[PDB]
């Protein structure tokens, strides 16, 4: 089942066992299940040229080329159904390399106590 | 089909190594089958967002207890 | 008063549209 | 200078726009 | 002429095609929504939500909605029967959906909350 | 009056139809009168998207046990 | 420090309710709460914290409205408080009425009744 | 080499909270829980993450202020600081440094009294 499926991706994230990963799901859970706007694009073209776009602002054109490369090869495998979706969520989680990671304060911790 | 599923797995992850995306094989491919089946990508973001910040935090308190 | 071209006019309208759309969806992100 | 044509066609295109932009933000 | 309540838990049972007591955590989800505070809709100008409709559909290329929504507009206008015609075109253009989009299949998922 | 008001619902269900709504003609007929009363079209839209939220959760879970 | 025997905010809300609901204090309790809960709420810093902008923000919405009669007006009734110096807070003042002006061409929305539903 | 006790995040926090109020950190028990559940809310990231884009956006903040000195002052202060080299997250600093500073030129839209009800 998809829920058991995303239970395991998230231990596998993690590299906690599912037990121990019962917030981590039920945040998930919580966050699909909020009712969002329409997405911005729904065509599988306009989201790989937003991500192409995006790698190549990192000065990434290399890691730009790769990521066409990998979308052409995904589409010619064709075993996704919702490709626009795919390379939405791969633009979404893309990060620049060159902005220093805002460290999530230590302090962040003192809460999970 | 078989061989296609597996040179789209490679192909994302090296897309995910390049952008450093630190999605794993098992990862990518969980994510791949999601979005076949429908998923929302705003929601799907969210969501890995959510899990990026628990599974940093369970890494951290990993690191502070070992 | 040389009249903005139609190339230019649509330039221009696609980068209003543009930066429109990353606020929009930067606020919506957010 | 933008001719009132092309001034007309920007200043419509730039309120879509910007419309566009507040509606998916109202909508979020 | 019954209660907006009534009627809106009626719409409910009818769309979802459940019994009241099946669908009891999500009438109590819908008198939530419905009793908190929304935000402004996009459009509450008939005429300006009738255009802005038109012109999604054609912008999507979606022609033969774009002529049903352009002449369904042409009716309640002519018509004059509702008093709130900004209201319904918003609630049309929001619930507006493109035919060509193949039905997103609510992922397996969900059910996994549903218990 | 009752024939312009069947004119207006024949004419709000083909617009449903052709924009796929999946709305019946008794609730496209009580939301309609809801707005002709001065209900806040942003509480009936989001009344209508709530039902058929749970309308799919029901369906999501009927598919999940089957 | 001149505190002018200002009757407790409380008191203030509590009027306010029953003037607005026009129901006695005792029947704008809930009104009375909802009140208090808005003012304790944190609101986003106001639009116009110049009194001058604010007076210009009013009769640019007034323009806007058609009531260029009234945007001159509120100018000059700008103009004179300024020179009055009577208002301590002139710019928060100038945007809470900027922010209040009301255009008499669009109608009222009408708070449907339906509100009280959800109050039982 | 025993790194002076810099009081784990939390102990600094409460420090700080204490410091801040001028009370004990025992008195400042809510304004702990406040810090507390802002510290634990997930914040989006720093609208500048480049010391040099950081601190262009603060002088530019200067001069919008009418302290052109101070931009000047800012910018070279900003040149110091990248050749000093001391702080290691300076990004994080100078978006912390930029969203600290306040406009003297800004009346202080004086904060109703009524705020400190929901304090406790």
């Amino acid at each position: 089942s998809p829920n058991v499926l995303l239970q395991n991706l998230c231990c596998r994230i993690l590299g906690r066992s599912e037990a121990d990963v019962a917030q981590q799901f039920q945040y998930a859970v919580r966050v699909i299940g909020s009712n969002f706007a329409p997405t911005v694009e729904r065509d599988e073209f306009l989201v790989a040229e937003k991500i192409k776009k995006e790698l190549i602002r990192q000065r990434r054109e290399a890691d730009a080329a790769l990521f066409s490369e990998l979308h052409r090869k995904l589409h010619s495998q064709g075993v996704l159904k919702n490709k626009w979706s795919i390379l939405y969520l791969l633009l979404s989680l893309s990060e620049d390399p060159r902005r220093q990671p805002s460290k999530v304060s230590s302090y962040a911790t003192l809460f999970a106590q | 089909n078989l061989n296609a599923v597996r040179e789209t797995m490679d192909v994302l992850l090296e897309i995910s190594r390049i952008l450093n995306t630190g999605l794993d094989m098992e990862t990518l491919s969980i994510c791949v089958r999601l979005c076949e089946q429908g998923i929302n990508p705003e929601a799907l973001s969210s969501v890995i967002k959510e899990l990026r910040k628990a599974t940093e935090a369970l890494k951290a308190a990993e690191n502070m207890t070992s | 008063n040389a009249p903005l071209t139609s190339i230019q006019i649509r330039f221009i309208q696609n980068m209003i549209q543009e930066t429109l759309d990353d606020f929009r969806e930067a606020c919506h992100r957010d």
